[PDB]
């Protein structure tokens, strides 16, 4: 046998919006993140975190490196900033649908950047709060970024779901539609 | 088991001398935006056996500096990296910290997460179906759903009374949900005779013998 594996340590600060982020990742998928505010490791799955644990403070001090060398890039280059790169979006079941049975949809948010954008999930026609979940900014293999959004739901003929993201490189936002196809 | 996780530390950039003109940037007359963004890439070819460490430095959307430990130091990609490939490259005590991080972070994490993650196995759970309705306009196309499993390494085949159909197989690829589970549809087109039996094969890691499912 032999095991190919790949583990990246993800981080970086972003201007004007003072925001930063600091997570691992295990083959494609979020081992956990640093909540730079609270400062605190966040697994992604709970049982994930009797098996290992991280300093959250490391996380901290490599944000401020980070945030100290934005600022010299910024200089090095004289503020000459690139273009904003829109994402695709696609929504779709995590399972298969059955009428009656929980699911979840997930709206994902793809090849992006800067790392910031707005999601706003929609029940027939309306905002929905409850329920729903996020990823931090995952990474891709290149310099973009990727996001899962996700909302519970009943499989239902009556309901109709619209998964709406924004982004500084829309001219309008992108509007994804999804229902109960038998 | 829950031994502690290691980071790499990221090392200071300086500035105050230096300027790079024409940064060809997209632009695009949008909203200004500045990001530092760093990935350090600990790359497994067998376990601990053979690694490289891949640590990629980029502003907005350009690599511009990086550090593969097959090299040994840092290397600008772009002329915008090109000073702190200088800088850290002549700090001996930085050169020997990063060379050792394979070990001390790379190694490290592994054998930690060699513990629950390399090992990870959720079974999928396997259905075949019919697509569409009744009326089959040219095709009639038989779904295979492979879904819920993880790691992503599956082969989903499709047979006709013993036979694998290579052709008219269409799939969605392999789906990653995002929460440690994948997904996938094959899906065969064929034209039934009348005994005909079509049956879908699933192998992968997490099960003891190859799962299969008629129609
Ligand atoms: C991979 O590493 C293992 C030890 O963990 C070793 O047994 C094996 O020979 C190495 N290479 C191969 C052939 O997989
Ligand atoms: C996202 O929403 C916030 C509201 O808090 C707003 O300030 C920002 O402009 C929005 N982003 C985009 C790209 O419009
Ligand atoms: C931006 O950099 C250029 C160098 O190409 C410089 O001439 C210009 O003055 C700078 N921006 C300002 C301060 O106008």
């Amino acid at each position: 046998i032999k095991e190919e594996h790949t583990i990246i340590q993800a981080e970086f600060y972003l201007l004007p919006d003072k925001r930063g982020e600091f997570m691992f990742d295990f083959d494609g998928d979020e081992i956990f993140h640093v909540d730079i505010e609270k400062s605190e490791t966040i697994w992604r799955l709970e049982e994930f975190a009797k098996f290992a644990s991280f300093e959250a403070q490391g996380a901290l001090a490599n944000i401020a490196v980070d945030k100290a060398n934005l600022d010299v890039m910024k200089e090095r280059s004289n503020n000459t900033p690139d273009a904003n790169v829109a994402p695709e979006v696609t929504v779709l079941s995590r399972s298969p649908v059955n009428l009656g049975e929980p699911n979840i949809l997930i709206c994902f948010i793809d090849k992006f950047s800067p790392p910031v954008v707005n999601v706003t999930w929609l029940r027939n026609g309306r905002p929905v709060t409850e329920g729903v979940s996020e990823t931090v900014f995952l990474p891709r293999d290149d310099h973009l970024f990727r996001k899962f959004h996700y909302l519970t739901f009943l499989p239902s003929t009556d309901d109709f779901y619209d998964c709406e993201v924004d982004h500084w490189g829309l001219e309008e936002p992108l509007r994804k539609t999804w229902e109960f196809e038998e | 088991a829950a031994d502690l996780i290691a980071y790499l530390k990221q090392a200071s950039a300086k500035g105050g001398g230096g300027s790079l003109v024409g940064g060809g940037s997209g632009g695009g007359g949008s909203r200004p935006w500045f990001l530092e963004y760093c990935k350090s890439e600990c790359h497994f070819y067998n376990g601990t056996q053979r690694v490289r460490l891949l640590v990629r430095y980029f502003y907005n959307l350009e690599e511009n500096l990086r550090f593969d430990s097959d090299v040994g130091e840092f290397r600008a990609v772009t002329e915008l990296g090109r000073p702190d490939a200088e800088n850290w490259n002549s700090q001996p005590e930085f050169l020997e910290q990063k060379r050792a991080e394979v070990d001390t972070v790379c190694r490290h994490n592994y054998e930690i997460f060699d513990n629950f993650l390399v090992p990870r196995r959720v079974e999928p759970t396997v259905t075949v179906y019919p697509t569409k309705t009744q009326p089959l306009e040219h095709h009639n196309l038989l779904v295979c759903s492979v879904s819920d499993f993880y790691p992503g390494n599956i082969e989903v085949r499709w047979f006709r009374n013993g036979k694998e159909e290579k052709t008219g197989i269409v799939s969605t690829g392999l789906v990653r949900n995002g929460d440690w589970t994948f997904q996938t549809l094959v899906m065969l087109e064929t034209v039934p005779q009348s005994g005909e039996v079509y049956t879908c094969q699933v192998e992968h890691p997490s099960l003891t013998d190859p799962v299969t499912v008629e129609w």
